[PDB]
């Protein structure tokens, strides 16, 4: 809504992008590991031995 | 004129048939709830009794007699100033928030 | 010293939820359905359990088990057709409940609304899986089509459908796991119904006028207990009329043929309460588009509290909104009929227009109309 | 939410009579029928038209269908 | 393409509370036994079911004992025939569906336990199918061995004319005209698909009378309890 | 042995609906037979005729049985 | 002002027997 | 009026009310079963097995 | 309970249905049990009220 | 399944053919014993420390 945007909320976004992006990376790696996603995991040195 | 369609819609809405004023049908959100809290005692009591009469009528599926209908020209907007002030204050708080 | 009704822990909950609950004194008959659904749920939990005591989920003996239920068990037919037509009545009451929510602006109770959407999804899932157990022609082929629907999901789709099937095609494993999921799910529905009631009771209820009835509440027990008993009696009248006079009125006759996977039935329509959804799927040419529209048809109920723009919670004081609501109901009926009919020249275009109109009314027509509503009322 | 903190009300008097002193069906037909007629008149111009349109669409679709299944002379 | 819709015949068991003509059921069972049972089956129906609906107990015993059914292994592990009893379902004309398909051209004669409840139309469809055979109209040439029946979807059935005139001899003495045979067999097949038909209608009658007695009374109770609120008169007395 | 169904049929084809049904049918037979290598068939003209005649017969017949 | 509080007439909804200045509420209580 | 006597006799006590309900259950069940069965056999006279068993 | 004259086909399916339904009744009763226990609080090994050391 | 002609065979099917099905089967069979061990110890605890006052 119009309550969002504005000056203040943009700095909040700036301070929370690092943590949110790293949480997204956490989720991506968790999905890859749990589902044993071949596509991503055929290029990581050690665990290529699974297949 | 446009008032013709406005009056037609006022009659078609049917809340006047229950002896209700326009602002009596307002959905009670947060700003509106604060608005009713802000109301003076006499207006609040009148509004409460009017709503009780409307609920009583709808329970029996009956409407007020023809003559006791809130005429479109006599629908005082008692809540409108208080609700406008509450919304303006909320807008001020939101603007200070950004 | 003290009343047990309001001092005993369990009795305190029962009192505050069914006895002394302040309910609006002007709620119309449309509010009875919340009771009936629950009662229907109980009935579905009940008769189905008695169906579980003579039904053996297996490909070579599921249909023979059902026909033995209806032909050799004492009064087996009563329980079986009670269950089928009670599921149909359950969906009738569910649709009427959602219609009441849409009309009288009950979606401002967001927690209860979303829990209701979850319950709706769970009930459609439960009924779909339940229709598979008889292992008839329509059972087998409808299950095949609806599960193949998930193949449209990108990347993981084929793996998903082969996981659901438990193999390569609808077969023994699918039947058994469908029976197990069919047993488990209604208890999840019951827990979600308890959560639904818990969320509702904190905000009271919505009377038809849409105004706060805090000045008019009446005790639940003396009045709405007998009101809901009368409503349940009416629903039992309808259900027993269906069971004892035209049992298979709302059913495909071809389901009384053992599932032969080598013969596609001329018609593969799902149950009557799914066609409104199914027609939507047949509207979009794209497969993934079809599945997405299928899911979104149900999911659009979540967006309603965000799409409400009129300053009046209810609809009884908004005539042009009533016209659009009844247009939407007529559109739903048209979608059901279209899903029933084959996908040919006079029906493809009608289904496309019906689906477009349904989405457009929910998303576009109603909010703009409510804006015009507020403008007309000088607020 | 229980009775006691529902709202604040003043100067409202309610008269009620015992259910054993009244008749459960007072003017059931004399007063009920005009009320039902008025209620039907109020809404019939807002609920009927879409269903009439649906019936027209139903009939048109059915006639178009089995007209399509008929021969085309050639 | 196109499809005949079977006209709604005035069956005796058509009214809301009209049971089945059990004499017609008795005759239809004989019609099945002597004509239809050569290539169809109602595996879900056993001779026991006939007791009390179309045949008496001793008659059902006699009917069962007229046929020979496979039994379990002997003390030597072989299969042996034995006369049936009131616990053996109606014998399958063909041991396996492949034999049935091979013998009757290439079509499987459907099992008739549910053939009325599985066909769109019910008794009307089957009656019209049996009494609807006709010479194909010009421009349609059926391959030898197929027979033109308009009501059958595709208008080309693999079915020899099942019932001609005076096929069998009804024990009652009723003339065995084709129409009578078809009516009796259709009623019997309706009983086969819905054995609870009579009791269903009976319970429906009791249900109707109970609701007609209860719904007014429960409505009266509702009015009784709510009449406090319906007659409630309010008043506003502000200072 | 005469079949009541046949008698009801013969007495029943005289309805004016089945009349024009038979005229359309016969027109179809001449049209199809005259055309040597055609594909059109008289199936649905026969279908209309049978629909009318069979609704008629369904009204009668069972009374005679 | 409390003396001006007069119950509105309920003769429209009142039940047959109890419709008069005669007592009709003790002897007819059992009937209703 | 008789209804007053009914109330004073069988209806005032809740437990006597329940006893009246219970005995009424017996007699109403029997009477209603007789009546409904008779009505059905009258409607479909000559078609039920009960009406045709005699000739076998 | 046997659904007949001995433990047979009927009893097996009947027990299957009952074994399926019952644990959810057990769960409901366990919830009620936790409710009742929470209305008073747990008991310590010493057997004495421990409202001070909570 | 729940038929007497396919009960034992279906259990052996779960044990031998279903992928990791034997883990679930024996986990159920011995989790029943674990459940009852915990149940008996729970009843003993309630008895010993006088928790039956609740
Ligand atoms: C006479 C001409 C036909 C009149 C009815 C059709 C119509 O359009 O009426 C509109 C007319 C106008 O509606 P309204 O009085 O402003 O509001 C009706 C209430 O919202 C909701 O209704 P209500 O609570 O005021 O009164 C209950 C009503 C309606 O009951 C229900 O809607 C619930 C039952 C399911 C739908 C009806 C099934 C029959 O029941 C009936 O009308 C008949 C009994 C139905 C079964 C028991 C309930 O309503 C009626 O005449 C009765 C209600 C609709 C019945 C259908
Ligand atoms: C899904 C399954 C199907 C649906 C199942 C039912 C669900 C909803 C059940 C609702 C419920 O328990 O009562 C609804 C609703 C509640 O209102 P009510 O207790 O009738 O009181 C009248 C209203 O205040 C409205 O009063 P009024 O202003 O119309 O005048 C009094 C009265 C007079 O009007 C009439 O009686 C209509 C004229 C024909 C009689 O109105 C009615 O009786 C309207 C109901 C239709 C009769 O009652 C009905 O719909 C009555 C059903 C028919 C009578 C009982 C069976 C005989
Ligand atoms: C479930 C789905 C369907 C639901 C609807 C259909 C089934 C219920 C319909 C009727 C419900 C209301 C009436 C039930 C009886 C009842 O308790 O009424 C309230 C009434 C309310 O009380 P009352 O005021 O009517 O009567 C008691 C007061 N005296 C004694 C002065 C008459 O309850 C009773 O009367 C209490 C006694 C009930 C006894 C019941 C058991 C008797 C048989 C035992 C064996
Ligand atoms: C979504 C949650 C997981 C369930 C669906 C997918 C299940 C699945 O297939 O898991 C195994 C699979 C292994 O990866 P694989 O498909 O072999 O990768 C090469 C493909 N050409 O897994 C995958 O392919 C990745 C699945 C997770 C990511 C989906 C986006
Ligand atoms: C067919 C519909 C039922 C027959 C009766 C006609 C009808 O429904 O009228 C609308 C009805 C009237 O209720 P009311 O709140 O008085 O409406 C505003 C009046 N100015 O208002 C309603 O019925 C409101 C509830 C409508 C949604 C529930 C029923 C339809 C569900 C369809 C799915
Ligand atoms: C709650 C109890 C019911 C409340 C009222 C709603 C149900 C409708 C009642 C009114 C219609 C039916 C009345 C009735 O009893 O009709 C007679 C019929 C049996 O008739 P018949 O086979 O001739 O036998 C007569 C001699 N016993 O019997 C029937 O038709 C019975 C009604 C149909 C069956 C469904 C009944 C409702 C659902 C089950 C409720 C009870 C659940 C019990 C659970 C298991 C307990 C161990
Ligand atoms: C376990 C074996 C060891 C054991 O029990 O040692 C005794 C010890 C003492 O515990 P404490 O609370 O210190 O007793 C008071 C000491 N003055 O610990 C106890 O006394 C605790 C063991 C008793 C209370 C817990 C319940 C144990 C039940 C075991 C058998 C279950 C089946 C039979 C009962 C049903
Ligand atoms: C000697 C063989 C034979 C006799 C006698 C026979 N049938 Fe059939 N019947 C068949 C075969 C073969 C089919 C398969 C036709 C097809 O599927 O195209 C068939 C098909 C049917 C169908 C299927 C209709 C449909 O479209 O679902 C019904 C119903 C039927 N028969 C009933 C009967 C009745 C009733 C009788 C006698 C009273 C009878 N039959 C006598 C061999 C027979
Ligand atoms: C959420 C409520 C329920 C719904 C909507 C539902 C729906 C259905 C439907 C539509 C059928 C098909 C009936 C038929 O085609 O003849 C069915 C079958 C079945 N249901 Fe349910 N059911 C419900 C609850 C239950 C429960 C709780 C059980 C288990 C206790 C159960 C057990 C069965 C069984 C065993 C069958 C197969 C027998 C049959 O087809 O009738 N159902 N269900
Ligand atoms: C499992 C099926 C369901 C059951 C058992 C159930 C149960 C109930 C009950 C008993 C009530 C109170 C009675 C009433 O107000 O009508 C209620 C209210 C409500 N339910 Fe449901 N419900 C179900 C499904 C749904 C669905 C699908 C929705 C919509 C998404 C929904 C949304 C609501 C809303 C909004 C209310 C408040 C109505 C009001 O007070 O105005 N429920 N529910
Ligand atoms: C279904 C199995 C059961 C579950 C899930 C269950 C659950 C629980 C839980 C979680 C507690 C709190 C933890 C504890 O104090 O141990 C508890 C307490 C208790 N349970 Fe159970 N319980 C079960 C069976 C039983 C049985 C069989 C009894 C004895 C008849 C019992 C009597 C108690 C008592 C007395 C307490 C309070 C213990 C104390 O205050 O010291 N429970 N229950």
């Amino acid at each position: 809504l119009s309550r969002f945007l504005g000056p203040r909320y943009r700095e909040l976004a700036r301070n929370w992008i690092p943590t949110a992006s790293m949480w997204g990376a956490v989720g991506a790696v968790g999905l890859v590991w749990a589902t044993d996603w071949r596509l991503i995991l055929d290029w990581v040195p050690y665990i290529n031995g699974k297949f | 004129w446009l008032e013709g369609i406005r009056k037609w819609y006022y009659n078609a809405a049917g809340f006047n048939k229950l002896g209700l004023m326009r602002d009596d049908t307002i959905y009670e959100d947060d700003d509106v709830k604060e608005a009713i809290r802000r109301l003076p005692e006499n207006l609040y009591n009148d509004r409460v009794f009017r709503i009780k009469r409307a609920l009583d009528l709808t329970m029996r599926q009956q409407i007020l007699p023809k003559e006791q209908w809130t005429k479109y020209e006599e629908d005082k907007f008692y809540l409108e100033p208080y609700l406008k002030e509450v919304i303006r204050e909320r807008k001020e708080r939101e603007e200070w928030a950004k | 010293m003290t009343n047990i009704r309001k001092s005993h822990p369990l009795m305190k909950i029962i009192n505050n939820a069914f006895i002394d609950l302040p309910a609006p004194s002007n709620i119309s008959s449309w509010w009875n359905f919340g009771s009936l659904l629950g009662i229907c749920l109980i009935l579905q939990i009940l008769t189905g359990l008695f169906l579980a005591m003579h039904y053996t989920s297996d490909t070579t003996t599921a249909f023979s088990s059902v026909t033995h239920i209806c032909r050799d068990v004492n009064y087996g037919w009563v329980i079986r057709y009670l269950h089928a037509n009670g599921a149909s009545m359950f969906f009738i009451c569910l649709f009427i409940h959602v219609g009441r929510g849409l009309y009288y602006g009950s979606y401002m109770f967001l927690e209860t609304w979303n829990i209701g959407v979850v319950l709706l999804f769970t009930v459609m899932a439960t009924a779909f899986m339940g229709y598979v157990l008889p292992w008839g022609q329509m059972s087998f082929w409808g299950a095949t089509v609806i599960t193949n629907l998930l193949s449209a999901i990108p990347y993981i789709g084929t793996d998903l459908v082969e996981w659901i099937w438990g193999g390569f095609s609808v077969d023994k494993a699918t039947l058994t796991r469908f029976f197990a999921f069919h047993f488990i799910l209604p208890f999840i529905i019951t827990a979600l119904a308890a959560v639904h009631l818990l969320f509702l009771h904190e905000t009271g209820s919505n009377n038809p006028t849409g105004i706060s009835s805090d000045m008019d509440k009446i005790p639940f027990h003396p009045y709405y207990t007998i009101k809901d008993i009368l409503g349940a009696l009416f629903m039992m009248l309808i259900l027993l009329i269906l069971v004892l006079f035209s049992p298979d009125l709302l059913g495909d006759p071809d389901n009384y043929t053992p599932a032969n996977p080598l013969n596609t039935p001329p018609h593969i329509k799902p149950e009557w309460y799914f066609l409104f959804a199914y027609a939507i799927l047949r509207s979009i040419p794209n497969k993934l588009g079809g599945v997405l529209a299928l899911v979104a048809s149900i999911l659009i109920l979540i967006l309603m509290p965000m799409l409400h723009t009129s300053k009046q919670r209810s609809m009884m004081f908004r005539p042009l909104s009533q016209c659009l609501f009844w247009m939407l109901v007529a559109d739903l009926i048209t979608l059901t009929w279209i899903g029933g009919q084959p996908v040919e020249h006079p029906f493809i275009i009608i289904g496309q227009l019906a689906s477009i109109l349904y989405f457009l009314i929910i998303l576009v027509l109603m909010p703009i109309t409510s804006i015009i509503e507020n403008n007309l009322l000088k607020w | 939410r229980e009775f006691g903190h529902l709202t604040r009300m003043r100067h409202v008097i309610t008269y009620s009579l015992s259910p054993f002193e009244q008749r459960a069906f007072p003017h059931y037909f004399t007063k009920g029928i005009p009320n039902v007629l008025r209620r039907t008149r109020a809404c019939i111009l807002r609920v009927a038209p879409p269903f009439v349109v649906f019936y027209l669409v139903y009939t048109w679709g059915t006639q178009e269908f089995e007209k399509s299944k008929r021969k085309n002379p050639a | 393409d196109l499809e005949l819709h079977a006209p709604s015949y005035p069956w005796s068991h058509r009214g809301l509370l009209s049971s089945l003509d059990h004499t017609s059921i008795r005759r239809g069972f004989q019609v099945y036994k002597q004509v239809c049972s050569s290539c169809h089956s109602m595996d879900y129906v056993a001779y026991r079911h006939l007791v009390g609906v179309c045949y008496t107990e001793e008659e059902a015993k006699a009917l069962a004992e007229e046929v020979e059914v496979q039994d379990g292994p002997n003390e030597d592990g072989e299969m042996f025939m034995r006369p049936g009893k009131l616990s053996d379902y109606f014998p399958k004309p063909y041991p396996n569906p492949e034999a049935a398909r091979a013998a009757n051209n290439g079509a499987l004669p459907p099992d008739l336990s549910y053939i009325v409840r599985a066909r769109h139309g019910g008794e009307d469809y089957v009656f019209s199918l049996l009494t609807g055979y006709c010479e194909p109209p010009t421009g349609v040439s059926l391959r030898e061995g197929l027979y033109f029946n308009p009501y059958f979807p595709g208008q080309a059935i693999a079915m020899a004319p099942p019932i001609y005139n005076e096929v069998l001899e009804f024990d009652d003495g009723t003339p065995a005209t084709m129409s009578q045979v078809a009516k009796d067999v259709c009623t019997f097949l309706r009983w086969a698909s819905e054995p609870e038909h009579d009791h269903r209608k009976r319970m429906g009658l009791k249900m109707l009378m109970m609701m007609g007695l209860l719904l007014p009374l429960v409505y009266a109770m509702k009015r009784h309890k709510w009449s406090v609120l319906k007659s409630r008169k309010l008043a506003y007395r502000p200072p | 042995l005469v079949d009541p169904l046949t008698t009801v049929r013969e007495q029943c084809e005289q309805i004016e609906k089945c009349i024009k049904a038979r005229e359309r049918l016969e027109l179809c037979d001449q049209r199809v037979s005259s055309r040597s290598q055609t594909e059109e068939d008289c199936t649905e003209e026969l279908f209309d005729f049978l629909h009318a005649r069979d609704h008629c017969v369904a009204h009668k017949l069972f009374n005679s049985l | 002002s409390h003396t001006d509080i007069r119950v509105p007439d309920f003769s429209d909804y009142r039940r047959a027997e109890v419709l008069d200045s005669t007592k009709s509420s003790k002897e007819s209580s059992d009937a209703r | 009026t008789l209804t007053a006597r009914l109330y004073s006799l069988l209806f005032r006590r809740t437990s006597t009310f329940a006893l009246t309900i219970a005995v009424g259950a017996l007699f109403f069940e029997r009477a209603f079963d007789q009546g409904a069965d008779a009505i059905y056999e009258h409607i479909n006279q000559g078609k039920l097995w009960k009406h045709i068993k005699h000739k076998y």
